[PDB]
């Protein structure tokens, strides 16, 4: 019951973004910030945590093995339980008694739930939010915009046939009157928006009614449109992501950790690194990194915390320093005493 | 600023008890857009100040046609007055005393 | 079901141009910046992504065939879906599994994924390693266009998440195709866009320790040159494999 | 349908001096103290008067019309051709010539230099060698028209790919010189023919 914290940083190898549902707004895509409007955006812990989980997930059904057909043992109900965290069957209740020193014996048993938690039972690895060192480091990357294939190259002509080119011309016209009629639509839309926070109280109450009705006639005319339910040659919104080789510091910390789970930790990092993948955006290669974490643990009562090693995650590998961290992911490999269906 | 639903019943009853043009005085636009709402304009024309409208407009457009006039803030000094000079309202209604809000 | 990651770099034959409207400002078509003012400008991968899915999207329509009059049988729905990936024709719980399938029978969509449909490959920004290496181009009162400069080595990483035989044979005939005209971002005119470019193509299967290379894919002007035994395998598993739908959704 | 690229150097017998349209510079290939380059919108604007003089001199849908704009294009069209920059091979090989003076590459210079044209049918693709064979009879790659700046020779390898194989295939070699227009590869010259015998042709 060793507290392990990995102290270190994420290189960014591809631009790193998240999709927060509080920091996105109808403004734009923007990162969590760190607090307030203009402060420095962090990486959030909830998505590293969420794709530590899901890799010792992974690694938990590789290490109990597949069937003949390629079947993992567990039922649906332990998967999410052992990723998701989730329960189906609603077994996990808070502050019941009989759980009462049965949250031990789970946990030796169970050492994925014991590191990421579940409802009920306190999760004991806590992945911090990534912060980065510098200045700068972020900006609006993707972007770009949707366009009409044949309209960028007329080799594709001579591939679809006459009624599909007539198809394609319709398809251009409609979706250029429905432009413009959207067009003026929105025109209505922002002289409403005008007005939508400049007025008394309650009397915006209308306008709100007002835009969202307009929503429905935008939403009419997608269905009146036909052919494409929506715009083929669209701009795409940027999104905010931290540039290249930004350097994010990351505090994690897994709370008495035994070497099982240490271990169980260890082997999901290196899992990780085979897709070392953070966030979203993954059609643009985004959340590719290389971290490197100094594990070092703090003895209770000592003044000090002492190093027990290095873990680097590169795209060349996975580097392992110190014997204690071979031992526990070793410790953890050899434990054959793991039920991860209770 | 929840107005309470009684109150506006009693408004509009007593509103609609005028047997004659009348000159409401709300205090807010917000006040003469809720008392518009909950009237169901049995009465004759009923002429609204909408939320930063010009008052003069609503004057000119009453004399051709008197009624009942629900127009907040407003005043200024001013009255809608017929065209050689005449009171062509018998009633005003003061909803509320304009109590002005507490400023922190 | 392999994760392969093509790290390598792009050298540019002719300047490299892209006019991303988030960057253009009243100065002039500025390059996507990587940063703040003075950043460090990178290739998008959006870019890459387009080039590299209308590649595929073209080998796909190449290998399912052309009739008699030279043309192909699919319609404009499907080739709207296979290179922009936009429902056309605008056709859920029961998708959860469908999506197995969906992949197995259209190896392009499953690599470059649609609306709703994750894609297994991603394709990163190229970044140039060293400095210096971007400056004004188009010289004719006409806007000078940013651009990067002949030979501005530009460090690209691709990574197709989980990918079959198939679905890798797809990508590497894509980029077999893709060299035919190695041509990126726009400004046709001027020839800008031309690259010659050579990836590492490493696999990594999860719980190892240190990935390993499958070989290298090179592409120059004078040919591609494919290294590793492997990469022509997966080549042939995607040519050969005669069991792929491309009128499914 | 072939998709041409024309690989090849440009030897130059003169000092080239471009940016006639603070002091007179050659444009900087990235940052101020980087190599210099010819630009190649000077390169395309020798090739859109060549295709229009020879035009005139003989007189997607669109394309076949007017092989001249199907090449390079109108605002709204996309043209085929692209006509990139001229790359010093080795260092330094560039001084301040020539009254301001100007920027200029030595006698003897050898740029490496890359054409394309996009999916190019034989028909139009003929137009753009016919019109580097009519640009042979003066060869003017300079900005400078009393001081003569601009005489060059150049030979270009044309390197076809049918998309999909691993190599290119040479049709053959293109040599613009003083001394005249040297053309080699018997489909090059059938390509030429191509265009010669259609007649498809629109004014601009």
């Amino acid at each position: 019951m060793r507290t392990l914290n990995f102290n270190g940083k994420i290189s960014t190898l591809e631009p790193l973004t998240v999709t927060v549902k509080n920091a996105v707004s109808t403004s734009g895509h923007r990162l969590p910030r760190n607090g307030g409007f203009n402060a420095a955006p962090y990486f959030p812990g909830t998505s590293i945590r969420g794709t530590l989980r899901h890799a010792a997930h992974k690694v938990i059904v590789d290490r109990v093995g597949l069937n003949a057909d390629g079947k993992s043992p567990f039922d649906l109900a332990e998967h999410f339980m052992l990723a998701q965290g989730v329960d189906i069957n609603g077994e996990a209740e808070t502050f019941a008694p009989g759980e009462i020193n049965a949250g031990a014996e789970l946990r030796s048993k169970n050492p994925l739930i014991s590191l990421f938690g579940r409802w009920g039972l306190s999760g004991k690895v806590g992945i911090g939010n990534a912060i980065p060192d510098g200045d700068n480091q972020w900006g609006m990357f993707g972007g770009g915009a949707r366009s009409i294939m044949f309209q960028r190259d007329e080799s594709l002509m001579e591939f679809l046939e006459t009624d599909q080119v007539d198809r394609l011309e319709r398809l251009l016209e409609e979706q250029a009157e429905a432009s413009v009629d959207i067009s003026q639509i929105k025109t209505e839309q922002d002289a409403l928006k005008k007005a939508m926070k400049s007025a008394d109280k309650d009397t915006k109450a209308e306008l709100q009614i007002k835009v969202r009705e307009l929503d429905e006639k935008i939403q009419a005319r997608k269905d009146q449109k036909q052919e494409s339910r929506e715009s083929i040659r669209r701009p795409i919104d940027p999104y905010e992501a931290f540039i290249t080789g930004a350097e994010l510091s990351h505090r994690m910390s897994i709370k008495n950790a035994t070497d099982e789970e240490a271990g169980l930790f260890i082997s999901a990092l290196i899992r990780f690194a085979a897709e070392p993948r953070f966030g979203g955006h993954a059609n643009h290669n985004c959340g590719l990194v290389e971290a490197h974490w100094t594990v070092t643990t703090w003895k209770p009562g000592e003044l000090v915390p002492v190093t027990l090693g290095e873990i680097v995650i590169t795209p060349n590998g996975v580097e392992i320093t110190g014997d204690e961290l071979f031992a526990m992911v070793k410790a953890f490999n050899e434990n054959q005493s793991f039920d991860f269906t209770a | 600023q929840i107005f309470s639903g009684q109150w506006l019943k009693a408004v509009v009853e007593q509103l609609s008890c005028i047997q004659g043009p009348a000159l409401v005085l709300t205090a807010s636009h917000y006040e003469t857009r809720m008392i518009a709402n909950q009237l169901g304009e049995v009465s004759q024309p009923v002429y609204i100040q909408k939320a930063g409208q010009a008052l003069s407009e609503i004057i000119k457009q009453y004399q051709e046609k008197p009624g009942i006039l629900i127009s907040a803030g407003a005043s200024v000094g001013v009255s809608p007055r017929g065209e050689n000079g005449e009171q062509i309202f018998q009633d005003l209604i003061i909803t509320r005393i304009p109590f002005l809000p507490p400023d922190r």
